[PDB]
């Protein structure tokens, strides 16, 4: 009820838990790729494994 | 009627690529 008061009242709960592997990924970042490289040394990020 | 399982139902454990390795 208005009437429970701050810790009686309702809280709604989200838990994010995560599928979290390298198994193949589907739901990721606000984030965009750059060409692939072959054959030179480089920094590389897969699915933000990297 | 009945028989032995052998080695039936064997069954990859995750996705990922591995080779060439003893593994458990
Ligand atoms: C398997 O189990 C049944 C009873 O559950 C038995 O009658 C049968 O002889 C057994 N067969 C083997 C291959 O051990």
């Amino acid at each position: 009820q208005p009437t429970n008061g701050v810790g009686y009242q309702p809280y709604r709960v989200v838990v994010l838990s995560f599928e979290l592997l390298h198994a193949p990924a589907t739901v990721c970042g606000p984030k965009k790729s750059t060409n692939l490289v072959k054959n030179k040394c480089v920094n590389f990020n897969f699915n933000g494994l990297t | 009627a009945y028989t032995n399982s052998f080695t039936r139902g064997v069954y990859y454990p995750d996705k990922v690529f591995r080779s060439s390795v003893l593994h458990s």
